[PDB]
RNA sequence: AAUGGGUAAUUAUAGCGAGCUAGAAAGC
RNA sequence: ACGGAAACGCUUUCUAGCUCGCUAUAAUUACCCA
């Protein structure tokens, strides 16, 4: 039998965030106990209509209101009694450290992007996830496929080359299609309880200062494994999973030296097993070719939201502590770094 | 209100209606409304717009319901979708759901109305 | 067992003996030769044509000369046979009356063993229909396939066949399914079928194996030059011409 | 004589599969990329034409001694289950693949589902400039189940060969949790179980009591 | 406009007229507009021309505006579609569907149209 | 200097669009 | 005391056989606005 398998186990070092794209807004859920919540907001109003006050819930959601400990609906749900917490939905844990100078804010958060849940209603991570990560590894650790991945003169700096890697059909050939061979599945349904919603917090570059953002992404509590199936069956992308074993820290040793370095290593993780990273905040750098983008990846942004001069600005979060994968005080994280460690089974 | 023929040109001489920057004279006549601020309007009603199709509308009534609420806080978040809402009548559109034909209809009405706003600028 | 277990029936006719005997030579000069010899050496000829050499014409090929003579020709057999026998009788009639009197044939096909009176009649039918054309024509398993024989065996039976036969054997990917295609997208022929066969064509261009890949590029460019052509003289004859070769390869 | 046997098995999903929708009238921030449906209830369900298809390069990678380069040359161990469309005696195929409905709508309102299907955003990240480019395509849900129905031919023309292709479909059974059943591949989309087996002769005189020894084991 | 018989020279030189890669001559004549982006176009027309048949005029009035929505939006994505309907007068003859009949004509301008699209390289 | 707030972007891209076999036989 | 009386263009035949809606694709990027 061809179908050469492996086993991708992932803990998880920093906070997590994957996917879904919808979101609750800022007057969307509940912060009455330390426990954040999130029903149906449809089953919520339809169960807030019996108790008729729905039109004063109207004037409530436009409501422009200073002291936003007033904005975020615990005011909707303690100045007017209505407190049952039945509505369906489920509820999670806070993070602690998820404000900076706001006594009493615990809730008055506004944006939180949801992690990628199936129609159970238990989070998962998704193998299109861990493809994604593993291709950009295995394109910038191979020197074949650094080369073009250019403009091809279509446009203004527009695209990858997408033809360096065989793909498709190509009538007339074998079947090559490289990156079939890594059929990277999808993870199993963990616990619920394992999200935080850390903040993205900004590390400025030339500005020793942690501005942070306005924009709580679900993401995973530190220190938990995740299983993975990937199995192979062509030789040369088999290979490919097999040298994963240095790739990833190739890349992330080659990364170190054009991003990492000249920013301090008190907020920056350890490694402690294979290192990678995963979606959601980590920077365009792990998401993309980092000694091809140089001044290509910036070009776009000429907006009210420019990356400062050239390269990202550093992005970090806030968790609490378990075991440390912090190695500073005050829990700067950093959004993405995960372990893996591989064995074919 | 609108029905199966005309939804289109609802959203069609509803565009040309709204206002743009009069100001900030440099690619001038661009709109207040941004793009984001559009498929924030649609992500809501295009999740319920498939929901309509396997189950039934006297099962989903409470969401659109609610799609009310929502188009309403989009709209007090902004000073361009409390003037689309109604430059492009959409909340007089949501008073009328009487059933899942409808409720499609009206779906793809505000797909017409992202699709008129991406036609232009 | 290529061909397909027919029988063809020509019936000749020569296109106005009467007007060829009564006048004939009489429109020529100002009555110096409106002879009577002329007349009895003229029907002799066809009395020798018709009536002796025809066993000639038929003496390999394989069929049965049931009546002829005179200004008609009724002869049953095997339809390649027949068509070949048509094809030699004309082009040895017009080398034989010099281009003069051109005949107008009728060919049908009949299944096997269906009753001669009810084909003669058809065939008759088919003959006065190939009569009123023009002065002659070949009316070819119906009514609708009506040509002059001067463009039925230069341009289907010389230039087309030949080159659909070669073009059909010497690949095996386009068998009889596109064949069958290019019939129907022949016989329909509205404005937008022009469109759906530029359409199949091009889609089977790049579909076929790089090899033998041009022969179909070639091919399909001589293809939709008479498709397209806008004359429809040069259209039924490509579906007579690919209903030549089906009833040539039918298994 | 001529009998007529059924394999019923339990395709129980693992990450569910996507296989192409049909109505083009899709959406804009929706889905763009469907699941296959039964039009009347709107259910994903599973077609017998991608179980056959699957199951023809699955079990042509092993019991093909031939590079294959077309079908219609399979190496007539499969071209009698699968059919061919050239030999003359083997134009039919004598295994009816039925489509597999999803079963257990019963167990899965119990556990807390809206719709028996899922709008999976998977993005396609621009590996220059980091832009995004999402698709939302659409999969049956995790762990629903499938009636794979399946019927096998006896004739006066299978003396033993009704037990030589048996290990021969039990390959594909066991060789379908190997490969994806259709999808995209990669990105999981096709890792399933076959449940309870329990294969009868529902027509003809055939013994049902020493033919089932080596279907599960 | 399109009749019976006029809509497949409209669809020819409305390909024909379509601009082509003129810079990077390699493989030059060629579309900038993607087959991919006239397919999934016509896979509207294919499911309308096929349930025509079918059907009423007025039970498929529904679809009927979704395909000037769908046009419209994809036109609003690509230049090159919004090329295409300035050429192909699209959204001009989505205006002239007043029964099955021109309808189904109206599909076999689209089929027309990508036939001859398919037909130059 | 605090606090109030998310803002802008892409919404599927590139293809394949049907391939061969049979195209009526056998009797009245 | 009608070239007329008596006369089913009729009997048999699966639009069938073969065919994965497939191939690539981290819902992500950027840092802010009064």
């Amino acid at each position: 039998n061809d179908y050469r398998t492996f086993k991708l186990s992932l803990l998880t070092l920093a906070p997590i965030h994957i996917g879904n794209g919808e979101k609750y807004t800022s007057r969307e859920f509940i912060y009455e106990n330390k426990k954040f919540y999130f029903p149906d907001m449809g089953k919520f109003y339809n169960k807030m209509v019996e108790k008729r006050l729905a039109e004063k819930f109207e004037a409530f959601l436009i409501q422009t209101r200073p002291n936003a400990r007033n904005n975020r609906l615990i005011s909707f749900l303690n100045d007017n009694r209505i407190a049952e917490r039945s509505f369906g939905g489920y509820s999670i844990s806070e993070t602690g450290l998820e404000s900076d100078k706001n006594p009493n804010s615990a809730g008055a958060i506004n944006e939180v992007n949801k992690f990628i849940r199936d129609a159970f209603g238990n989070p998962y991570i998704p193998g299109s996830s861990l493809k994604g990560a593993i291709r950009t590894i295995l394109m910038n650790t191979t020197p074949k496929w650094n080369n073009e991945n250019a403009v091809n003169d279509f446009g203004r700096f527009p695209k990858e080359n997408k033809n360096l890697i065989p793909w498709g059909p190509k009538k007339g050939k074998e079947y090559d299609d490289l990156f079939n061979a890594i059929r990277v599945s999808d993870s199993k349904p963990f616990d619920n309880k394992s999200l935080i919603l850390v903040q993205k917090w900004d590390y400025s570059a030339k500005t020793n200062k942690a501005k942070p953002l306005p924009l709580y992404r679900e993401s995973i509590s530190p220190l938990t494994k995740i299983e993975f199936e990937i199995t192979t069956t062509t030789d040369e992308a088999g290979r490919l999973i097999e040298e994963l074993g240095k790739r990833a820290q190739a890349f992330y040793k080659d990364y170190k030296a054009f991003f990492l370095s000249e920013f301090p290593d008190d907020k920056i993780q350890a490694n402690l097993q294979y290192p990678i990273y995963l979606g959601a905040g980590s920077g365009a750098w792990t998401k993309t070719l980092f000694k091809q983008a140089d001044g290509i990846l910036q070009r776009r942004y000429s907006r009210m939201k420019t990356k400062m001069v050239k390269k990202g600005v550093l992005k970090l979060t806030k968790a609490p502590l378990k075991t440390s994968l912090v190695k500073n005080h005050e829990s700067f994280y950093e959004m993405g770094k995960a372990n893996f460690m591989i064995k074919e089974i | 209100i609108l029905t199966d023929e005309n939804y289109v040109d609802i959203a069609e001489k509803a565009i040309l209606k709204l206002e743009r920057n009069t100001r900030n004279r440099k690619n001038p006549d661009a709109f207040f409304l941004t793009t984001s601020k559009l498929r924030n309007l649609l992500s809501l009603t295009s999740t319920l717009f498939d929901e309509s199709k396997v189950k039934e509308y006297d099962a989903l009534l409470d969401r659109i319901a609610y799609l009310r609420v929502q188009f309403v806080y989009q709209a007090g978040r902004e000073i361009a979708v409390k003037d689309l809402i109604e430059k492009a009548q959409i909340l007089e559109a949501l008073k009328e759901i009487k059933d899942r034909e409808t409720l499609q209809r009206f779906c793809r009405y505000m797909e017409a109305l992202v699709a008129y706003f991406k036609f232009y600028g | 067992g290529l061909g397909i277990k027919r029988l063809a029936v020509v019936r000749l006719d020569v296109d106005d003996l009467g007007a060829a005997f009564m006048a004939g030579f009489s429109q020529q000069g100002n009555g110096q030769y409106s002879t009577l010899s002329r007349s009895a050496t003229f029907s002799r000829s066809m009395s020798l044509f018709f009536k002796v050499y025809i066993n000639q014409f038929a003496s390999d090929k394989k069929l049965s000369i049931i009546y002829a003579g005179g200004d008609d020709v009724f002869a049953i057999g095997s339809w390649q046979d027949i068509i070949a026998f048509t094809v030699e009788l004309r082009e040895n009639f017009i080398k034989w009356t010099n281009g003069k009197l051109t005949l107008s044939a009728g060919i049908g096909l009949f299944a096997d063993k269906t009753p001669i009176s009810l084909m003669a009649h058809q065939t008759g039918e088919l003959e006065e229909a190939a009569k009123g054309n023009e002065k002659d024509s070949i009316s070819l398993f119906s009514s609708d396939y009506t040509f002059k024989f001067d463009r039925f065996i230069t341009n289907v039976y010389d230039d087309k066949l030949e080159q659909i036969r070669y073009f059909f054997n010497h690949q095996d990917e386009r068998g009889k399914n596109f064949i069958y295609k290019l019939i129907e997208l022949l016989r329909n022929h509205d404005r937008m079928n022009m469109a759906r066969l530029a359409y199949y064509l091009t889609r089977l261009e790049e579909l076929t194996r790089e090899t033998d890949r041009d022969k179909f590029k070639t091919f399909k460019n001589l293809f939709y030059s008479w498709y397209t052509n806008k004359n429809d003289k040069d259209r039924k004859e490509a579906e007579l011409a690919l209903l030549l070769y089906i009833y040539e390869i039918r298994k | 004589t001529f009998a007529k046997i059924k394999f019923s098995a339990q395709i129980r999903l693992e990450t569910g599969l996507h296989i192409g929708g049909s109505d083009a009238f899709a959406a804009i921030g929706a889905i763009n990329s469907p699941v296959i449906k039964d039009p009347i209830t709107n259910l994903p369900i599973i077609p017998g034409s991608s179980l056959k298809g699957k199951m023809r390069t699955l079990l042509a990678k092993v019991y093909n001694e031939k590079v294959a380069e077309k079908p219609s040359d399979d190496s007539d161990i499969l071209s009698r289950l699968f059919g061919n469309s050239k030999d003359k005696r083997f134009k039919m195929g004598r295994l009816i693949f039925r489509d597999a409905f999803l079963s257990n709508a019963d167990e899965l309102d119990s556990l807390g589902v809206r719709s028996y299907t899922e709008v999976k955003f998977e993005n396609t990240i621009d590996r220059i400039t980091a832009e995004a480019n999402p698709r939302q395509i659409e999969r049956a849900i995790r762990n629903s189940t499938f009636d794979f129905e399946l019927i096998y031919e006896i004739t006066d023309e299978n003396e033993n060969q009704v037990e030589e292709d048996f290990k021969v479909i039990r390959d594909g059974l066991k060789l379908l949790e190997l490969d994806y059943l259709g999808g995209s591949g990669s990105r999981g989309y096709g890792k399933v179980a076959f449940e309870n087996l329990k294969a009868t002769t529902v027509f003809g005189n055939y013994d049902v009591k020493t033919l089932n020894e080596l279907l599960t084991a």
